[PDB]
């Protein structure tokens, strides 16, 4: 759903 | 009064801000150029906002306790707070000499007409300027500036929060740190009702959040406008 936010939060 | 853990929290937030805020503004050369002439400022301001969302995420990841939350809650908190944290952090470059955001050069000195050339109206711009002025008048210590940004991010009443009880516990550690910091390190008269004034600014941000989302939803509904946004902006602010 929010893959770019997810990746930056990793 | 200011415990060793509270001094630790402030040290981390200061370092997190210094690692995510570049006061030289060198990266602004990578944005699409500003055009002051149509929404001629939308491409530049879309890149500027997108750049700052990335900086806000980097700061949020370093907030003590933030990574104890689930991935879903981290996403909800950043989606709902991103525009508010951008408003707060942009105060560092705001000048009351001429009510502008001075970011080092003439191309990167932004005023109310630049916001309007991105599609926004006075419904947002007038309360935005009043907010920037009122926040600047607080003359926050850098310690209070970074504490306020962290408290904004970790708010338990954001829509879609699952473990609101855990979000509140994390914010409480930050709120007590701020309240104790003002009562030990901010000398009077500057400290008078300072915590209540900072909490009022968080309430002001909720209203600014609502108006921006309103105007963003109307602007982004036209595909010609959405085409000029960035993928990250569409993910965070909405498609
Ligand atoms: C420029 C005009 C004043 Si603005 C006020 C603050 C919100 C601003 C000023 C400086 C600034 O960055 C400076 C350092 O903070 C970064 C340094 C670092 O982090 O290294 C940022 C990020 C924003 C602004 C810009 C765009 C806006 O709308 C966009 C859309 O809604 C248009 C559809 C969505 C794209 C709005 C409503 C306001």
């Amino acid at each position: 759903n929010h893959p770019m936010l997810m990746n930056l939060l990793k | 009064k200011l415990s060793e853990e509270q001094q630790h929290i402030i040290a981390i937030l200061l370092d997190a801000h210094h690692k995510t805020y570049d006061p030289t503004y060198a990266d602004f050369r990578d944005f699409r150029p500003p055009v002051r002439m149509p929404l001629s400022m939308l491409p530049h301001l879309a890149d500027l906002v997108s750049y700052s969302i990335q900086k806000v995420i980097g700061f949020a990841k370093m907030i003590p306790g933030f990574r104890d939350l689930t991935s879903d809650d981290q996403i909800v908190l950043l989606k709902s707070s991103a525009i508010e944290v951008i408003m707060l952090r942009s105060n560092q470059s705001f000048t009351m000499d001429d009510m502008s955001w001075d970011c080092g050069s003439q191309d990167y000195k932004y005023d109310v007409t630049d916001v309007s050339k991105a599609g926004h109206t006075l419904e947002l711009i007038e309360p935005l300027i009043k907010f920037q002025v009122g926040l600047k008048k607080l003359n926050l210590h850098e310690e209070e500036h970074v504490l306020l940004m962290a408290i904004c991010i970790v708010s338990p009443d954001r829509p879609g929060v699952q473990d609101a009880k855990l979000v509140e516990a994390i914010q409480d550690r930050l709120s007590n740190t701020l309240q104790t910091y003002i009562r030990c390190r901010h000398p009077p008269p500057g400290s008078h009702q300072l915590y209540a004034k900072m909490i009022q600014k968080l309430a002001d941000l909720r209203s600014l959040n609502e108006e921006h989302s309103k105007q963003y939803r109307s602007l982004s509904f036209q595909p010609e406008n959405s085409m000029k946004l960035t993928p990250l902006v569409l993910e965070v602010f909405g498609n």
